[PDB]
């Protein structure tokens, strides 16, 4: 059943059919199997070598895109007074919080995938010049101790993987290898990650990549600045299994597949797709 | 000949003469877990017979109002005969499934009942942003109700659940369905009290009708754990 | 996977999944269409191919519309399937979708 | 790839491997065409 | 035309269902226009804290 | 096995799962004319599929009183789609034809109806020494009915009617019949607009019965000509 | 030798004794689509005789302030004939065709004729921002009229036209000119009613003069679509 | 006929003619087959190995060069009040809008090509400095959903592609394949898009690669600032067919190819060419 | 070109195949020089 392919079927041309006992076109839905009927069966059909190409559907290139995952904006300053990231952050690295790239993934159960990591740096005056800052990106593990202050000597990354990179510098990238403790990420969860009862439902710790802490090296400058990074994320090396129902309704959390609906159709609970006039009514209709 | 099936497994057989071929998800079969796969080093047990044979769970009566039902796997079965006390003494159980979902009628009735088992099916809740609680998604032999089945209860559709392995009964063509289910986790063993690899949803897409003497007509589900394994044992849960 | 052909004002959830037939009073009766854009909103949006195909802007190949009958097993009929290649109106008769 | 970690190569966008039957025709006994279904 | 028994239903319904055969070809990749935010999703702000 | 069927000419199929066996009338098959039977020596044209198709002509309703419906060939066709347009654009015409008569009803219904083609169906008329005219014979895609069945119209009889190739749609056996109609004329080719060389009968020889819930019993006939061929062209009539 | 021609198609045909050779556009020659750059998979129809023959539109009158004609393909034949009831009946088309344009006059007229094939002539509006109509660009069989012929009614020029497939009609030289034109365009079939390939323009460079007798000069045009070719059957639009 | 050809044709010496039935130098223009009469019919010539190349000719390079095909000049600022293109633009790709480029490309008919597109982005103060700003092109498919705001979620990009490039850089560069659902653009197009009458008349969608959307990343700074950008297009692995008449009347619109002419010649509607004193009067004369 | 898609690579300048005859010459009847034309 299994077989390399590189385009489309060719189409055999075919010639009347009027035999006893056959009946191509004609299922039976209640097997879950699909329809098996082919073109030449269903009409006459000419022959047709079709050269269209199949690469761009290939698994490898639908995921295969960097795709914006995290995008935080904090003031670079003086934080004396400040209630706030204080010239730095942690990211608790999800595939979550962004919809476009959330839903591709979720068209799958399972997946097994290295992750390219891009970090885009970009600044703004709170005008005398924009200054060429140097950052830190500090990966430390699910869980595992981040720094409290700009200054910590958390930042001395004896273990931890660092990466310092100026705004002046193209984005920074790296590469994250599949770490997860079992075969395959699990992109959706159908149970309670503790042994207890009060556990969160749908969250796998194993399947979280980990923290990202990242601060601005450079001590505060007389004026304050806003300094946005943003993370994209590209899978690569893919491995998919079992498709799924797209994401029809709109997200509503990072933590769970929770519905609501938009308040009128198209994809409102009770209406995923928007109403015509009537089931004899066609849309678009050539006048 | 498509039309008539026998399952036989340890001392229990079911047989039903209008199914409509039977199937395979992903086109696997269950199998005991292989030594270059294996992960836990203890010597496992394998019951076989004992644990490895059909389980009728109570029915369900399908009402002109039916939203549809699920129950999930091995949930639903880890409090039922030596399939249960197995998953009870040991931290780690492992299993395929052969689920046999009936419902009859008359000649005169007309439902179509779409009979999906879907993989890691995480639900959602409705309308709030608060995560399901464990009472609303480990209901056990009982099973669950659908609230939306409209969305899989997950805000997907269930117009494209067909991407799962499943079948239908149309009450004019079958009076079962009959789904043969591998090991689906990406470990090869897994703590059965707190994750669930398959959850079976039948849900009345086209809903139960007709104009003869009115009966009360139940679903019933029967399900036969395969290349049943148990590792890390120690007292019961 | 499952056309939301009746996607319509009152028809709510699964009742949108399913288009009823009714037995006729007259002959060769309209019953139901089916706009064809699956790069489009309507009852072949909402389905595994046309969910994946509006990832893409450009398609080619054949479509298959398999349609199951759910009535009850004493129940008979037999129902005209036609598809039309563009260029007009919709066909509203049974003589002219024929063609 | 210039490092010595594998993981860090580019894309691999050669596998044309497929079976759609796993998913479009998971039935037991294969469907022979023109053949009535249920038989 | 449908025709049934007084004790059948006289209202049927049928099931649509669609599918590529595998002559199908798609091209340019593209962002889909059936998912969009306008927000943060609940507790995505959360990560940060 | 000889109970289903699919018919399949050009962009059109048709499936029948109850029918019996078919007719191919006189044991022939529809074929082009071959040089050694050929007349007219102008190149002809041999559209194919655009018009060796299926054509569905309106249904008419099987009521208890009806006596019966005839249709000729070429006439109802010879203003439907590309084989009407060839009809008209050119002087002759040669083709077979594929008859498929469709019925169907209630296991309560009972009921049979004579499908008959009649080759040179020569009407006659009743009580009266004048021939039929223009407008008693031509009714185009609409077709006629039967005055006096019992003598099919012309004198002779139903009874032995059986002689022309023919099925008959008896309820509670089958719901369909098909004829496979090959040119039959003494000449190779002929003047489509004056001439039939065939007449589709359908007679209700046992009237349409039950005493199950009323409702409108159909009667519908699809036509496909075959291996057909024009010569002479010039405008259209 | 190459002043004397016989063009036969179909059952028409057409001779000249004043003849210049004649042009095959680009020197390539009509023919079917070859299964390796089809795209359609429906059988296709071909009709052959019933559509491949010359098809004569109305005459224009050549006057001494003419400023030229033009005939856009397919539109020019999209209601003529058998070739516009396929092209009515089907949603694709694809044809090549022979063009003859007819003018005689007497030796003692003068008049130059430059009888050109223009592969997507698309049309441009005078003085005005706003693009040309549908009814400004579809004129079927009567065809159109330039308006500024200098610039071929595209702001280019009539100057370099002869880039493309032509002839001349000099009056003391020939009487008639003929140009073969294959299948244009970048895709192997195409919607007949909404897109034009080619555009036959006859434009009189040098004026039509004589001091002999005046006479009405007319100019004709026969066009025969060649290896004709239709898919997507449906109704008639 | 076809033969490859890297150099002028040389010329053979030739001797005195004085044969009947053969008049190499008259021909029938009626035919529409340009003379054929050859420089060694027509005078006596020497003989000559002409060693001139004819590469500069090749389709390739004479399309093959990166002509600017769009400008665009915004206000980067706070766009609290205003009406206007706020931070960010949408462009419909055409190849219509610069007549130069234009020109050339009409030389043909029908024309096959991949597209490489380079962009340049230079900056004004609205004195105290530059700022090296990034920004954002994504490319959205002809007609598809394009971005409402600088901020908008849309530029997440999770299919779309995208470009991240700084003002400091050299100009970003990117190839767009021959992406035509034909097997070649048509440069003309006698035909209506649309399956109604009251389409657009020439302009076949099938022939418009794209959507480019561009957006400054950074949020805005104390002061404004004018930021022009500029796009470059240049055909490669090219393939062309039917040439045709070069354009001589001004453009007057993108849309189509209206004409009105200059108003006096040369390229006046009645006039192409600049007017001499008569047939007989020769500009230039040497004196 | 060390892209992987072909389409990235450098323009192609080697094609020196040529056939002006298809413009300068699309008679069907090939003009032999020093004959009259129209005979
Ligand atoms: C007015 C009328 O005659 N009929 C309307 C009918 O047009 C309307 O349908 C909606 O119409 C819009 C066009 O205005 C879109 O085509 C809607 O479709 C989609 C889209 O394809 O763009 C589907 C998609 O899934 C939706 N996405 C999300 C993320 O929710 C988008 C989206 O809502 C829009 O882009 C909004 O910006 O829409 C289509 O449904 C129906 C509604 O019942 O009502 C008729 O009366
Ligand atoms: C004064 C006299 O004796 N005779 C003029 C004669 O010179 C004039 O001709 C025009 O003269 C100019 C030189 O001044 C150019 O040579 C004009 O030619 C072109 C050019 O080659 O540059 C042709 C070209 O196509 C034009 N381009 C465009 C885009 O329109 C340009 C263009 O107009 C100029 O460059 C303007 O800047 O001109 C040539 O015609 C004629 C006019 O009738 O009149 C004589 O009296």
């Amino acid at each position: 059943v299994e077989s390399i392919i590189k385009t489309a079927t060719d189409t055999v041309k075919s010639e009347i059919n009027a035999e006893l006992g056959v009946v191509p076109s004609l299922n039976a839905v209640e097997t879950g199997a699909t329809s098996n009927t082919e073109p030449e069966e269903a009409i006459q059909t000419r022959t047709v070598i079709n050269q269209h190409g199949v690469s761009e559907t290939l698994v490898e290139n639908f995921l295969g895109r960097a795709a914006l995952v995290s995008k935080k904006s904090f003031e670079y300053k003086n934080h004396a007074s400040s209630s706030t990231h204080k010239n730095f952050f942690k990211w608790t690295i999800n595939t979550k919080s962004f919809v476009q790239l959330r839903r591709k993934l979720e068209l799958f159960t399972y997946l097994r995938f290295d992750a390219e990591i891009t970090i885009l740096t970009t600044v703004a005056v709170n005008y005398m010049g924009l200054p060429d800052l140097t950052l830190q990106a500090m990966f430390v593990p699910t869980g595992a101790l981040t720094p409290k202050e700009q200054d910590s000597f958390h930042w001395q990354s004896g273990s931890n993987a660092s990466v310092f990179f100026k705004i002046s510098d193209p984005p920074a990238r790296m590469t994250i290898p599949f770490m997860c403790i079992n075969s395959a990420y699990s992109v959706f969860y159908d149970g309670f990650a503790g042994f207890e009862k009060n556990g969160l439902y749908g969250i796998n710790p194993a399947d979280t990549i980990g923290n990202l802490c990242v601060r601005i090296v450079n001590e505060h400058q007389p004026v304050g600045f806003t300094v946005t990074v943003r993370v994209y994320m590209k899978p690569k090396h893919i491995k998919a299994w079992a498709p799924r129902p797209p994401r029809t309704m709109p997200y509503m959390s990072i933590a769970n597949a929770n519905y609501k609906g938009r308040d009128t159709a198209p994809n409102t609970l009770n209406a995923i797709i928007g109403n015509r006039a009537s089931v004899t009514t066609m849309p678009h209709n050539i006048v | 000949s498509d039309r008539v099936l026998q399952l036989k497994l340890g001392n229990s057989a079911i047989v039903t003469q209008e199914a409509a071929n039977y199937c395979c998800a992903y086109g696997e079969w269950p199998n005991y877990l292989p030594d270059h796969e294996a992960v836990a080093i203890d010597k496992p047990t394998q019951p076989e017979t004992s644990t490895d044979r059909f389980y009728t769970l109570r029915s369900v009566k399908w009402e002109s109002n039916s939203t549809g039902w699920w129950w999930k796997l091995p949930d639903a079965l880890n409090n039922i005969g030596m399939f249960g006390q197995n998953v009870q003494y040991h931290y780690l159980y492992r299993s395929g499934f052969l689920i046999h979902v009936q419902c009859n009628a008359t000649k005169f009735h007309q439902g179509a009942l779409l009979v999906v088992a879907i993989p890691e099916h995480q639900r959602g809740a409705h309308d709030t942003t608060t995560s399901p609680g464990f009472n609303d998604i480990m209901k056990g032999e009982r099973g669950g109700t659908f609230n939306h089945p409209y969305v899989l209860d997950d805000g997907t559709s269930i117009a494209c659940a067909t991407i799962f392995p499943h079948q239908w009964i149309n009450l004019r063509t079958n009076n079962s369905a009959t789904i043969v289910l591998p090991w689906m986790n990406v470990a090869p063993m897994d703590f059965p009290l707190r994750h669930n690899q398959w959850t079976l949803a039948v849900i009345p897409v086209v809903p139960l009708g007709t104009r003869t003497m009115s009966s009360v007509v139940p679903i019933t589900v029967s399900i036969a754990p395969m290349c049943c394994e148990f590792n890390g044992l120690r007292h019961a849960i | 996977s499952m056309m939301e052909i009746n996607n319509t004002d009152g028809a709510n959830g699964m009742e949108r999944l399913r288009v009823d037939i009714s037995v006729q009073a007259d002959l060769d009766q309209l019953l139901f269409n089916i706009p064809l854009d699956i790069q489009l909103d309507g009852p072949l949006r909402n389905t595994l191919v046309g969910n994946i195909s509006r990832y893409y802007t450009h398609w080619s190949g054949s479509l298959e519309m398999t349609f199951m009958f759910c009535g009850s097993f004493m129940a008979t009929g037999k129902l005209i399937l036609c598809y039309t290649p563009p260029g007009g109106s919709c066909p509203t008769t049974r003589e002219t979708a024929m063609l | 790839n210039f490092y010595k970690d594998s993981y860090a190569a580019s894309a691999s966008k050669q596998d044309f491997s497929q079976d759609p039957s796993k998913f479009t025709e998971p039935v037991v006994e294969g469907l022979k065409a023109g053949a009535p279904v249920l038989k | 035309n449908l025709i049934v028994p007084s004790e059948s239903s006289d209202t049927c319904s049928l099931i649509g269902f669609i599918a590529a055969k595998d002559d199908f070809s798609l091209r340019l990749m593209r962002d889909s226009p059936d998912i969009g935010q306008s927000n943060h999703l609940h507790g995505a702000e959360a990560a940060y804290q």
